[PDB]
RNA sequence: CCCUCGA
DNA sequence: TATAATGGGAGCTGTCACGGATGC
DNA sequence: GCATCCGTGAGTCGAGGG
């Protein structure tokens, strides 16, 4: 299964706003490059290749890592959107 | 903009000829040696638009 | 002929552009930009013009002469470096090649 | 009818956990071509995409190195493994493919009941979720471990059988 | 099903149940513009019902109505539906005469024009839930205290 | 019913 | 130890009339009329069967194996007309707030009609499992409110107040007393039994209800 | 190796050859053997009898006809992908009545396909099987009324499309009847038109009470036949002017004309019987001296009252009876299609002697033989009887001619089949099988001709019966037909007997159908044997009285899709039938005489004959069937061999020295194994494939065109450009793979090029073209590759070239290049794997040899069986299968043991311990004691109740050795299997399904013209369907864009699909998905109905999703 | 003794916290154990192993 | 398409 | 472009349940 | 108010051959 998706169901009122944030999330790294990341260094999700210890590609997996950190606010009329974009871009070059 | 809706209903003749490009006043597919829509015909280039892309 | 109700499951379409085809154009166009993009505006936009990648067609050397005034011979040695440069940056880097099918 | 789709037969996955299925190594790279395109074009495999291309085009001109190369690609990712006929929701399930070595689709062992699945010969559809958004909907909805009750009763649907309870009654 | 071994919930046949009873027939036609015989769904005439108390008005006097599933079925509001679901001839004819509109509630409709449905993540209540980083949420914040 | 017999009883006519 | 009866008594294969016909005697067997022969065969499996008796079985077998067919076609076509008329019900809501309820009952009249006896186990849950209160229950010193899910446990709390003659009755909030449009709410549906929590709204019943009922359909002797 | 066969029953006669149903229906059909003037009525001969005279020069005469040599060989004929067949010649004379001249020829009027030897057809190369129908019997049938208790109903059949069914009803109202064409009209007046009076009916019918009286109408008696018969006419016949010629015409075409109307002679046969009466002809009545003469009708009508009033002697009838079912072989079916075609031509005969000159003209003028060859060609090719033969191995073959339909021309239509038809009758004893069948929608319809079983010549089915006499059985055998069966008490197969008497005091036997316990001195007849009551298939599983009927038939119908294979052995338990269906299925090769083989070859086998006659026999050598199994004869005999007559020369394939050979005898071990055969799959042992057991040989077809098109030729060329030496390596001059050549996907077997449509070259195109300094080609390359998974070696090449001899193609085709690929399979994970007694599945592990469950003595078992499958499947017979084969195993022998006849447990009980002493003494000879793990399993199965207490080991590992079982060492620890095991020798089959056909993947590929989405199929590289219900699957997760993932970017969008391609290989997320092209089609379908589809916004303001292109 | 219901019952209460996620794993777990049990436990089917009793 | 064969 | 020629010919069958108009 | 004819339905995916 895929690890604390209890937690995950735990904290929102529908199991389907779960997959709209993490998907939305991982959209959000992959746009940005994962330099959004609110993951520390050592709490990075990480692949075995054949030479060594590299990044987890799946920005899912990142994406409700990040989620259960707690360190993510989701909900409806946060900021409008062209903002939100705005901002990113801003802080985050793409 | 954003589809919210899908009506069905009547069509006029007018409605009819206001779609068509033409009329077709021929039985006529295509010519028998030079494999291209004949003219006033079902596949006719004049009515239902060209066959290769800008030309 | 036929009926294709006896069958036109089988029948593929071969007008249509399949996405590999149409990414590689794609791909195609980008790539040209850039390497056109390696030239002086001038002599990009004349090669634009005389192979036609701006208003769709292929102007002579006597319009793209007139367009920028100068002298055909002049603008026929514009496209001619330009083509000359973009043959040294393609054989320099080898990124246009796969393209030739 | 759809792209990025296939079908194989299906063999008996035990040494599988319940979130995992066998996928046949070249049913993996057809389905997921053009991420392995790209990802080849990540490392230094391949200058571009139509090279990479017209490399896998021709069985003998396939090494080893875009093999890893397709285990990095679906690291994470979950296919969509199907029995016809999908009688419930559970005739479609999400599974994180291990590839395998030979032309079958393994299968978890519990799984099967959902499915009605046997080892009788019978064949199973594979699906790939595309954006994010189908593989999310795919792994926290749709995976296998995430629906262990039946929708209609309420009791276990992932349960022991056969074997299983044999030994464990044993 | 019980004869059988099939254990299964009854509510899932309560919601098939609820949909044979979906409409009614109409006893008497009131203050409306209705006819005596003619058959809607009941949430049209209470909600009818409810427009002409509040009018002051007579009240529609209506008669429950139970049909089967496929009655039940084609009698659906929606002609996509009911055209993609069997008598495709009648149900289009009646739609075209009748200059019907599918306002796309249910699931058919949307996936016949291909869109996303409204279930699940397709669901208003969830879809619109927006995802930001406590960064960028206090860089905005501050964006918004300047002003 | 048969367009055939109705044209042929309409020739029959005259 | 014997295979056959460990492999019968775990749940792993088999049942008592297979285990009959390999040991014991086959049984009796069906004309093609459906009339039943007045001689069985005495015969099992291990034993063997003369050709006679292959023969009749075989009527049997043939029989129900078109049964079998027929069967797969018209279950088929059940199923998809409870898809089309089921799907688009969805949870748009969390509660319509309606008052209307519907009430299950413990005890079913006997045949006999002596007296009232109690449901059997398995359909009382079927009817009570994850569902929602609509009424504020008082049994065996318990409260179970309203608005309250029943879990599996508060069923068979009911069910003991049932025996000891508390209640014979559960009110409880169910689909046909939902006041919601095109869909029903969270609360009139109750549980999602696949999570044995509350159902999230966006989960769409209809098609859930439509392939719970038609999914054993096959199975239907 | 030694063959010990059971069972005391002494059959008395052998199966009859098992393709006579095919062979002589035909040669029955045809005539061609026979002398026209001794040709008899039925057959093509009768199509032209019926056909012929054509009147109205006036007068068209039918003489004879003959059939010439084909034109060529049967290998020929596969090799061109023509049809064998023989040309129909027939000798017409033009008559004109007048003038009394007379101009006789011979026409040719096309050919007819000829049945090779073993029973098939060669169609456009293709060889393929027309199967035997089934269904009712033409003749007269009373049955109950469902609405009305009481009362019958009377129906009249005539044979398919030889004119209409005709019933007698007796009405509410008391007068009787007639439904014609759906037409409810008295019957009174056609009894008028007759030529009956009310004198007559009134002394024939006046003896039942009430019914005759409905009968007597006033108004009907009051006019002659003729005005009867036009009124008659205007009853059936509204607006057609009542003419008297017209009427006459019309009802005697009706009822009287044979040219139209026909009971079959089995109709007429069953009618005289029935209705206790003698026909004339074949008609309902006849066209006599200018009145019509009654021959069914009244009799019909006496039977029809005479039932209705309680009369003895009067019975309703089962049309699901034997008796009342018959069967339409071959030769009737394309005897049927010839009587049409033959039909049109005389049409077309008459068409021609209205038009043209009257003084000149030919039978050759007159005659277009074009109109009968289409009948034949549409039966031979596009008929539902007419079937692709399945030649996946012999027995395939042989079934498959065997079969029995109740669909087809004039046959039931499905899901208008209810139970009874798919039922087995009682009748269905000795002559259909109960057991062969399809699982599915099929069940019941398709069927299995039994062993003994017979076709007649009306095509009711006979099985064999022994004649008993004062309770002595003789060896006189009767076939008979249901009927005649139901007429005796018959006992069965199984009766003791000392001598030719019967020893038993209390015998089984059948009355009509039913079980009853019969004196000796009662029974009339007795049973051939037990295999008269099923097929070849089902005669072919051992211990079937111990398999339950289902997986009894799964067994029959796998065995039919077992693979031929190299090493493919005969298997150690036969029940004796194996040989037979070798000899039958014309597999393999036998000696014609007696004689001496002169050479011996891997090609040909010489043999010199006592006459002194020098014979050379080829051999078949890896031929591909129809299915793309080998097919290759490999000699058995050797130079100087003394061989006599039908000794064996040569094997078939799927087959060893004579007997038949579906799979391998490997050695099991019934236990589960680590989950890996868990739910039917199985675990196998690499050695397996170290020796080549079930490894296969299988060739595959490859074919290209070379056409001229308005662009220029299309042409097979070495020369192809954009290409390397590498890709042509293996390419000859011509640009045809070379002999030999191993291939892999992607590989050119046929090179081709042509000429490129007309191009106007994108602005891209043209800069890289002078940025490269090349010209665009002229050509392209279209050469015919190597489909993704497959591969092999190059055995063969075939070229035809137009402008060359004996080769001329289709118009517009140059030429035609095929290339045969070979590939040899081992067995693999995913293949499927079945015994004979339905055991099935397919091998989900395959295990290093040290891994497998091992012998004491270091043996390893092959197959790995779960014990799971059996209790609920019920079938035992693999079980003793097993157990003999233990014993078989160590005796080094094989075993016949036929169906119900077979061996017993005692017996099976008494080789298993001469085996373990085999083993054992072995063992304890070798000076080697029991090993302690040995004891620690004797004490599990002493706990178990498997031993005896206090016995030595060697006792106990005997007793448990008697029940089949020995003790097991897991290979990977060393400790043994905590109980004992079941081992021994099972025959287990390579089934024709295999996963190397079955895998398939695809990213994007082909899409569909009109609907723009993915094509189907594994050869066209098609995308899965997503249907109905898997979309309701994704509906219930509740997952939407995964849903319109599949109804929009994966494909009928074309923007999102080419976005979503474009976006991935960029390593960017996929775009929101447009609208689905098919919907676009929905709208535009729609709007040629005269039907405005408009998609709105909110506002109720219209949207555009044709984005401007289709508005003026 | 464990048999098809027990563990069944087991699954589920488990499957409330256990649950869905130790539910998961716990699955697997039985499934392991299950299948190397029945593995080295001695079952088979012998024709002796259909025993019919005498009172038949 | 229909037929046949798989699930 | 001229003897006169003047109403066709297919037929094809062993299902069942519902709505709807149609006929005593 | 009750029989009778007419139209429309009757599981999925896969394979193969035509
Ligand atoms: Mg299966
Ligand atoms: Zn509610």
């Amino acid at each position: 299964a895929e690890p604390g998706i209890d937690k995950l169901f735990g904290m929102v009122d529908s199991k389907y706003r779960l997959t709209v944030v993490v998907a939305k999330r991982a959209q959000q790294l992959l746009r940005h490059g994962f330099k959004n990341t609110v993951l520390e260094p050592e709490e990075r999700p990480k692949m075995q290749t054949l030479e060594g210890l590299f990044d987890d590609p799946n920005a899912v997996t990142w994406a409700m890592k990040e989620l259960l950190t707690g360190r993510l606010v989701f909900g409806e009329n946060l900021v409008p959107e062209d903002r939100l974009q705005k901002e990113m871009e801003r802080l985050y070059p793409v | 903009k954003e589809v919210r809706k899908v009506r069905i209903a009547l069509a006029s003749p007018e409605k009819i000829r206001s779609w068509s490009y033409g009329e077709v006043e021929k039985p006529e597919t295509i010519n028998y040696r030079t494999l291209k829509p004949e003219r006033d015909g079902l596949f006719d280039e004049r009515i239902f638009g060209p066959i290769k892309d800008y030309e | 002929p036929v009926s294709l109700e006896t069958y036109g499951d089988f029948i593929p379409d071969e007008h249509l552009p399949s996405p590999v085809d149409a990414a590689t154009q794609s791909l195609l166009s980008e790539e040209l930009e850039k390497a056109l993009s390696k030239l002086s505006e001038r002599e990009a936009m004349v090669l634009k013009l005389r192979k036609g990648l701006i208003d769709g067609r292929e102007h002579t050397l006597e319009e793209v002469g007139a367009f920028f005034g100068v002298t055909r011979e002049r603008i026929r040695q514009i496209e001619n470096k330009a083509l000359r440069k973009l043959k040294y940056h393609e054989s320099r880097t080898r990124k246009l090649r796969d393209f030739l099918d | 009818r759809v792209d990025y789709s296939g079908r194989s037969v299906i063999v008996v996955g035990p040494q599988l956990k319940l979130h995992q299925c066998g996928l046949p190594k070249r049913m993996a790279l057809e389905l997921f071509k053009p991420f392995l395109l790209k990802k080849m074009e990540e490392k230094g495999i391949a200058p571009n995409v139509k090279a990479a291309r017209r490399m896998l085009e021709r069985q003998r001109d396939i090494k080893d190195e875009v093999w890893d190369a397709l285990e990095e690609v679906i690291h994470g990712k979950v296919v969509l493994l199907n029995r016809a006929p999908t009688l419930h929701r559970l005739g479609i399930q999400a599974f994180q493919p291990v590839l395998v070595e030979g032309q079958s689709i393994q299968l978890h062992p519990l799984v099967c009941e959902a499915f009605n699945a046997d080892f009788d010969g019978d064949q199973m559809a594979v699906h790939v979720p595309l954006s994010s958004f189908a593989q999310a909907e795919a792994r926290i909805q749709m995976l296998s471990a995430h629906n262990l009750l039946s929708p209609a009763s309420g009791e276990p649907l992932a349960k022991p059988s056969r074997d299983i309870i044999l030994g464990l009654y044993y | 099903y019980r004869a059988q071994g099939v254990k299964l919930h009854d509510k899932h046949i309560e919601i098939v149940v609820r949909q044979m009873m979906k409409y009614v027939e109409v006893t008497d036609p009131g203050d409306s513009r209705l006819l005596e015989g003619q058959v809607l769904e009941k949430w049209d005439v209470e909600a009818l019902n409810e427009r002409l108390i509040a009018e002051g008005k007579t009240p529609v006097a209506w008669k429950p109505l139970l049909m089967g599933v496929t009655k039940s079925a084609l009698s659906t509001k929606s002609w996509l539906s009911a055209a993609s679901f069997q008598n495709t001839t009648h149900v289009l004819t009646e739609a075209a005469i009748a200059g019907k509109k599918d306002e796309l509630i249910g699931l058919k409709e949307n996936v016949i024009l291909g869109r996303l449905i409204p279930a699940g993540t397709g669901s208003d209540f969830v879809r619109f839930t927006q995802v930001v980083d406590q960064k960028t949420l206090k860089a905005i914040e501050e964006a918004r205290k300047e002003a | 019913s048969d367009p055939v017999r109705q044209y042929l009883h309409e020739i029959g006519q005259v | 130890f014997n295979p056959l009866y460990v492999m019968a008594q775990s749940g792993a294969r088999g049942n008592p009339q297979q285990i009959r016909q390999l040991c014991g005697l086959r049984g009796l067997m069906q004309k093609p009329s459906g009339e039943t022969f007045e001689v069985p065969v005495r015969s099992s499996f291990r034993e063997g069967l003369t050709v006679l008796e292959y023969f009749i079985s075989s009527h049997g077998a043939r029989k129900g194996g078109a049964d079998t067919a027929l069967r797969t076609a018209d279950s088929g076509y059940l199923t998809r007309k409870l898809v089309d008329v089921t799907h688009e019900i969805v949870v748009r809501e969390a509660d319509c707030g309606t008052t209307n309820y519907i009430s299950v009952p413990l005890f079913q009249p006997d045949e006999v009609t002596r007296s009232l006896r109690l449901r059997k186990r398995a359909d009382i849950e079927a009817g009570l499992y994850g569902r929602v209160l609509a009424r504020e229950v008082e049994v065996l010193g318990v409260r179970l409110e309203e608005g309250r899910y029943l879990s599996m446990d508060d069923v068979h709390l009911l069910i003991k107040a049932a025996e000891a003659g508390e209640i014979q009755e559960v009110p409880v909030r169910s689909p046909l007393t939902c006041q919601t449009r095109y869909g029903v709410c969270q609360k009139c549906y109750g549980y999602d039994l696949s999570m044995a929590r509350p159902v999230s709204i966006g989960e769409a019943v209809g098609i859930v209800a439509a392939q719970s009922i038609g999914e054993p359909g096959t199975q239907l002797t | 190796m030694e063959i010990k066969r059971f069972g005391r029953i002494r059959e008395v006669i052998p199966l009859p050859p098992l393709t006579e149903i095919q062979v002589e229906s035909y040669r029955r059909a045809l005539q061609a053997d026979v002398p026209p003037e001794k040709r008899e009525n039925v057959g093509i001969q009768a199509a032209f009898r019926e056909t012929f005279p054509i009147e109205e020069g006036l007068v068209l005469d039918f003489l004879e006809y003959r059939l010439g040599e084909p034109p060529f060989p049967q290998d020929e004929c596969r090799e061109k992908d023509l049809t064998y067949q023989a040309p129909l010649y027939a000798r017409l004379q033009l008559i004109h009545k007048d003038t009394g001249l007379i101009k006789e020829d011979e026409v040719f009027l096309g050919h007819i396909p000829l049945m090779t030897e073993d029973g098939s057809f060669i169609i456009n190369g293709a060889d393929r099987v027309i199967v035997s129908q089934i269904h009712r019997s033409p003749g007269v049938y009373f049955t109950p009324d469902p609405a009305r208790p009481g009362r019958y109903i009377a129906s009249i059949i005539p044979l398919p499309k030889r004119g209409p069914w005709i019933d007698l009803e007796v009405e509410p109202n008391g007068v009787v009847s007639m439904k014609v064409n759906k037409r409810k009209f008295p019957l009174v007046l056609l009894l008028r038109v007759l030529g009956y009076d009310q004198e007559t009916l009134a002394r024939e019918l006046g003896a039942y009470g009430e019914l005759v009286q409905g009968l007597m109408d006033e108004s009907v008696f009051a006019m002659r036949p003729e005005e009867a018969l036009i009124r008659l006419f205007t009853l059936l016949r509204p607006g057609d002017p009542p003419k008297r010629d017209k009427a006459v015409a019309y009802v005697y075409g009706l009822i009287a004309d044979p040219r139209r109307y026909d009971l079959g002679e089995a109709g007429r046969y069953k009618a005289e019987e029935k209705l206790g009466i003698r026909l004339s002809g074949r008609t309902l009545a006849r066209f006599e001296d200018g009145e019509f003469k009654d021959e069914v009708f009244l009799p019909t009508l006496r039977y029809l009252f005479a039932l209705t009033a309680g009369v003895p002697g009067h019975e309703v009838d089962d049309i699901d009876h034997l008796g009342n079912r018959r069967i339409r072989t071959v030769g009737e079916l394309m005897t049927d299609q010839f009587r049409v075609g033959l039909a049109r031509l005389a049409r077309g005969v008459r068409e021609r002697m209205l038009m043209g000159s009257e003084d000149s003209l030919t039978p050759a003028k007159l005659v277009n033989s074009r109109p009968l060859e289409a009948a034949i060609r549409e039966f031979f090719s596009r008929s539902q009887l007419s079937q692709f033969k399945d030649e996946t191995n012999p027995l395939s073959s042989l079934r498959h001619k065997r079969r029995i339909s109740a669909l087809g021309p004039g046959g039931l239509t499905r899901e208008r089949a209810g139970f009874d038809v798919r039922d087995v009758h009682r009748t269905h004893y000795g002559r259909i099988c109960p057991v062969e069948t399809p699982e599915g929608a099929n069940i019941g319809l398709i069927t299995s001709l039994a062993a003994y079983a017979r076709v007649d010549e009306l095509g009711f089915i006979r099985t064999p019966y022994r004649r008993v006499v004062g309770g002595v059985v003789t060896d006189e055998v009767v076939y008979m037909t249901a009927t005649e069966e139901d007429r005796y008490t018959i006992a069965q197969a199984n009766t003791p007997l000392e001598g030719n008497r019967i020893a038993a005091e209390r015998v089984v036997a059948r009355r009509k159908g039913e079980p009853v316990i019969v004196s000796p001195e009662e029974v009339e007849f007795m049973d051939v044997s037990p295999k008269q009551v099923f097929s070849v298939n089902t005669n072919l599983i051992p211990f079937l009285e111990h398999d339950d009927a289902n997986r009894a038939l799964m067994g029959s119908n796998m065995q039919t899709q077992a693979v031929p294979l190299i090493r493919a052995q005969a298997p150690v338990v036969m029940t004796g039938l194996e040989e037979r269906v070798v000899r039958d299925s014309l597999a393999a090769l036998y000696a014609e005489e007696d004689g001496e083989v002169a050479k011996v070859d891997g090609n040909r086998i010489v043999v010199r004959y006592e006459d002194g006659r020098l014979v050379e026999y080829p051999l078949r050598r890896f031929y591909r069937s129809n299915q793309g199994t080998a097919l290759d004869q490999r000699p058995r005999v050797v130079v100087g061999q003394r061989v006599r007559k039908g000794d064996l020369l040569a094997d078939g394939p799927a087959s060893e020295n004579g007997f038949l050979a579906l799979g391998q005898n490997v050695l099991v071990a019934i236990m589960p194994f680590d989950g890996y055969n868990f739910e039917d799959a199985i675990v196998i042992s690499e050695e397996l494939l170290k020796r080549d057991f079930y490894t296969s040989i299988h060739i595959e077809r490859y074919e290209i065109e070379a056409r001229d098109t308005k662009l220029g030729p299309e042409r097979i060329t070495r020369d192809i450009p954009h290409l390397s030496e590498a890709a042509l390596r293996d390419l000859d001059e011509e640009g045809v793979v070379r002999i030999g050549a191993e291939v892999k996907p992607g590989d050119i077997l046929v090179g081709r090029t042509s000429f490129k449509g007309e191009s106007e070259p994108t602005p891209e195109e043209r800069l890289l073209r002078s940025i490269f300094g090349e010209k665009a080609r002229d050509v392209k390359d279209t050469s015919l590759r190597v489909p993704p998974g497959e591969g092999g070696i190059v055995v063969r090449t075939v070229r035809l070239r137009r402008g060359d001899p004996g080769v001329e193609l289709k118009p517009g085709v140059r030429e035609v290049v095929r290339v045969y690929v070979a590939q040899k399979r081992k067995l693999q994970v995913g293949d499927k794997l079945a015994n004979r007694h339905g055991n099935k599945g397919v091998v989900a592990k395959i295990l290093p040899v040290e891994d497998m469950p091992h012998l004491p003595d270091g043996t390893p078992v092959d197959v790995i069986l779960n014990p799971l499958g059996v209790p609920s499947r019920m079938n035992l017979g693999q079980i003793l299968e097993t157990h003999l084969g233990l014993a078989g195993y160590f005796l080094g022998q094989r075993y016949i043991s036929p169906i119900f006849d077979g061996a017993k447990e005692p017996e099976i009980k008494e080789l298993l311990a001469q085996a373990f002493e085999v083993y054992f003494g072995k063992r304890k000879g070798e000076g080697f004691g029991v090993d302690k793990r040995e004891v620690e399993v004797l004490r599990r199965a002493e706990k178990l109740g498997l031993v005896t207490p206090g016995k030595t080991p060697e006792e106990q590992l005997k007793e448990l050795f008697l029940q089949g079982k020995v003790v097991l060492y897991d290979g990977r620890t060393g400790e043994p299997i905590e109980g004992p095991i079941v081992v021994g020798q099972m025959f287990i089959m390579k089934l024709y399904h295999m996963v190397e056909d079955k895998m398939h993947a695809r990213s994007t590929g082909p899409y569909s013209l009109i609907t723009q989405q993915p094509l189907g199929g594994k050869a066209q590289f098609g995308g899965q369907r997503f249907g109905e219900m898997e979309v309701w699957a994704l509906e219930a997760y509740g997952a939407a864009h995964t849903l319109q993932e599949m109804l929009t970017l994966k494909s009928d969008d074309i923007e999102g699909r080419n976005a979503a391609y474009e976006a991935i290989i960029k390593g960017e997320d996929v775009p929101e998905p447009s609208v689905p092209e098919s919907f676009r089609v929905l709208v535009k379908e729609l709007q040629a109905l005269a039907l405005d589809v408009q998609t709105l916004d909110e506002k109720d303001n219209p949207v555009d999703i044709f984005e401007g292109l289709a508005s003026k | 003794p464990q048999e098809k219901n027990s563990l069944k019952d087991l699954v589920y209460q488990a499957f409330l916290r256990l649950g869905m996620e130790k539910t998961a794993r716990l699955l697997d777990a039985l499934k392991y154990y299950g299948f190397t049990f029945s593995t080295t436990s001695g079952i088979t089917i012998g024709i002796d192993d259909a025993v019919i009793p005498e009172e038949k």
